DNA sequence: ATCAATATCCACCTGCAGATACTACCAAAAGTGTATTTGGAAACTGCTCCATCAAAAGGCATGTTCAGCTGATTCAGCTGAACATGCCTTTTGATGGAGCAGTTTCCAAATACACTTTTGGTAGTATCTGCAGGTGGATATTGAT
DNA sequence: ATCAATATCCACCTGCAGATACTACCAAAAGTGTATTTGGAAACTGCTCCATCAAAAGGCATGTTCAGCTGAATCAGCTGAACATGCCTTTTGATGGAGCAGTTTCCAAATACACTTTTGGTAGTATCTGCAGGTGGATATTGAT
């Protein structure tokens, strides 16, 4: 019986991703949000794929960067774990609060 | 000699409606004309964009439209193209 | 001879935005309700700057609206400060804010 | 079986996005925490596009409307245009 | 001999300060401080002393809102001590990094 | 024209006083002694960049003199608009 | 006849270059020698990105620069990643970084 | 159908010229287009702003070096610039 | 330490999605040449305001004291990482049709263009006024006890 | 809680900097009226490329366990706030003179056509290949003891 403590799956994966291009949200659901956050502006919208992939590759850098200043948050309290006051200080720092 | 123009006369007349009793230092009017200034540009701008972006040579109120809610938040938006359309179609009956 | 101002009933010179959006050199052409349009805009966006910086001023037991009304003014409108959001009022100062963990006692 | 849209936005998903961020360790309160910040950033962005799409009086969201989007957003994207 | 203690006085002088709207800095030495600098870019340079003054307001509201953040990474950090570590982690969160 | 004296570590002009002000308008409790090193670091990068685009911009128009516009248009530039000035 | 791109050495097209100067409504009118210029500035620094991606793509061993070698010609580039600090690569990911406090204790 | 302009054929060529065995996917072509025009719209811009600040009519070389010396970062600015004057030279002195 | 589980590295293989070479064509750059307008450097100098300075006015530098903050230490309990797999959501790819985009057309409104009137800016010269900064003197706030 | 130091809050109070008031001018707005050109809206439609959905694929919801992280508690040590004290540096008001900026004159350079040759984008077509995944096997990393 075999089991990895934690963190080393964790650092496994960091390694992984930031190898990686790959978009980390599955497409679907990802677009129905989307199209749901349209309907609120205007009814009846259809949408070029290309289009919704923009939106996609631009909230996943956008969010990928904001848990790495999350991330400097936490550690700036001497914590290894992200919490949502880590997210919250980033933003307000940012300017988007 | 020559001839700076300001929008400091214009702002003391909208003054002069909503709080007839009030005065406004010339540091306060510098700084109310400069925003001016500023919105004008930036409302300008977007709708510079917008016709390139559309294939237009003319800048019209509907290009100023767009800009209006492109670039004012919310409730300022509402009410500024309330504002800008008024103008526009008592305009257009006035001549 | 009626002014375009008067005829769209506006205080802002509708003549002098429409020369300036040819000499800002924005597009080929402008249209003739555009000028109307923005001036008004224009004018709107001043009333409500004056409205707020006036009752600061009287708030302050003043008569004259100086840069720091304008400030409060500007930074207590949550939509006014996010559209200068990025711009700075010279002799503004801040809006009186002292973090609760800084207050003495419990 | 129904679900909320934005809890199609899965945990293991904004696990994922942590990791490329470089994040090693979660609390359980992140995830609600960055669905709500992703439905921001979506607001203000598509709010943008979809003006432009009205503007030019079209029923399709363009790329090109999100890539104008995003470059006044102060968020330029390449790859899509312009 | 009568003593306030630490904290008091500087409370009464955030009050003070957060109140009125005068530059912080003495005239002259940041003046001083300006042609240096733009000397060191271009000799023979002479300045219109709005552009100073210009420059002041910038430079002073500049340093305000960044102290602002300071204090709230320190608070972040369970501190009421700002310290260089909060002006640098302000500073990269803002992108000046 | 007839000597100049010779302008050194002006940033010392600077103070300590004027610094913890500057903090106190932000609202700033409790200075660690180190802080006012930084902030003069921090001052310098902040005025270079805005001078060196000023100056930029008074070699453009072929003046000896930096104008009110010229920084004006340098904080424009570096997105810190500056009402107040003619800008 | 001889293009101006030839006569000015360079790959992109003054040609082309003058004529979108023209229509962007940049101002009333443009000098002769301003699109070359700026013709030359484009290409200039299509080549240093080029180089620095080339580069990237031969340490990864590839011969077809993708958007991943673009993104780390650019954020390893101190120069090139102010330029681009604003923008989005599309298929870029990251730079391999963690924090030192993250790594396992030894 | 409608005619679509790129940089494609001249990024194309300059890859070949700094690496002739380098071979670039569309996405990064793409990419780089983007870069291209961005930079441009940068550029025109400044320029745009600096002809106007100097009550000018014309953009000239000169707001193009301006302008490139406001936007570029240090050493990219200096080489931009000299490829931009090397450039202005080899077009005035050649029939 | 040895050891076994399981991840990770690399060398080689190959199908295929996306790169590429080659032809034919066209509208629209792109260029060359000729007739014409003008933006702005130059050459001069009015005159605003910048560097400079002396005297006056007030903030800064410094050292001593200790209050209370920070950072170190320990600890217990809480909370998130790891775990394995079949249900169920997403991915894939095939197919009608909606709408973006290509083309033609035609006039409401664009620019230009010349005399006609109006008006916003400034400049010269004058009286008026909101409030800064001084004052004394009643009402908190703070900190020792 | 009560007593005493010192900051704070007003209220009134004279000087005055800056604001407001006229009377004159005027160049450049702003308007007006006709002559002349065209941007783009309107309406028709072809064919991408979008929403939909069936069959195929493969990621995530799930509950349990416990490692190790977070936050609470305690506390020595020392840094930074407060304040006293001694006096340097900045602020303020006054003045020749640099350089900005105001007007005018003139041509090298720009715009505008027109007419002539070219090229970049497209589209049909066929042809090609770098490299993502797959595999297989050695080798490294992690965690158990
Ligand atoms: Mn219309
Ligand atoms: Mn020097
Ligand atoms: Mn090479
Ligand atoms: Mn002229
Ligand atoms: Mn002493
Ligand atoms: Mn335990
Ligand atoms: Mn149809
Ligand atoms: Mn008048
Ligand atoms: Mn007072
Ligand atoms: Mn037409
Ligand atoms: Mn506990
Ligand atoms: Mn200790
Ligand atoms: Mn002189
Ligand atoms: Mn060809
Ligand atoms: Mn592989």
């Amino acid at each position: 019986p075999h089991r990895y403590r934690p963190g080393t799956v964790a650092l496994r994966e960091i390694r992984r991703y930031q190898k990686s291009t790959e978009l980390l949200i599955r497409k679907l659901p990802f677009q129905r949000l989307v199209r749901e956050i349209a309907q609120d502006f205007k009814t009846d919208l259809r949408f070029q794929s290309s289009a919704v992939m923009a939106l996609q590759e631009a909230s996943e850098a956008y969010l990928v960067a904001l848990f790495e200043d999350t991330n400097l948050c936490a550690i700036h309290a001497k914590r290894v774990t992200i919490m949502p006051k880590d997210i919250q200080l980033a933003r307000r720092i940012r300017g988007e609060r | 000699k020559t001839r700076k123009e300001s929008y400091a006369i214009y702002v003391y007349k909208v003054l002069k409606q909503v709080h007839p009793d009030t005065g406004i230092s010339s540091k306060a009017m510098s700084i109310m004309n400069s925003f001016v200034n500023d919105v004008f540009e930036r409302i300008a701008g977007e709708a510079s964009r917008l016709a390139h972006y559309n294939k237009r040579s003319t800048i019209t109120s509907r290009e100023i439209q767009t800009a209006v809610r492109l670039l004012l938040p919310g409730e300022l938006a509402k009410h500024a193209v309330s504002e800008g359309t008024k103008a526009v179609t008592k305009y257009t009956s006035a001549k | 001879a009626k002014t375009r101002s008067s005829r769209a009933g506006l205080q802002f010179p509708v003549g002098r935005v429409h020369r300036l959006l040819r000499k800002g050199n924005y597009a080929e052409r402008v249209g003739a309700g555009a000028p109307v349009y923005l001036a008004a805009v224009l004018e709107y966006l001043t009333a409500e700057i004056l409205e707020l910086a006036g009752n600061a001023a009287r708030d302050n037991k003043k008569t004259r609206i100086i840069p720091r009304h304008l400030q409060l003014a500007v930074r207590n409108d949550e939509e006014l400060n996010k559209l200068l959001g990025r711009v700075t009022i010279a002799q503004g100062g801040v809006l009186p804010n002292i973090q609760s963990v800084l207050l003495p006692k419990k | 079986v129904l679900r909320d849209n934005i809890q199609g936005i899965t945990k293991p998903a904004i696990r994922r996005l942590a990791r490329r961020g470089g994040v090693k360790r979660i609390s359980g309160l992140i995830y609600e925490e960055t669905r709500g910040v992703l439905k921001v950033f979506l607001e203000n962005v598509i709010r943008d596009a979809v003006t432009y799409t009205e503007h030019a009086k079209r029923k399709t969201v363009t790329a090109m409307d999100v890539v104008y989007a995003l470059k006044r957003q102060g968020r330029t994207l390449y790859g899509f245009g312009g």
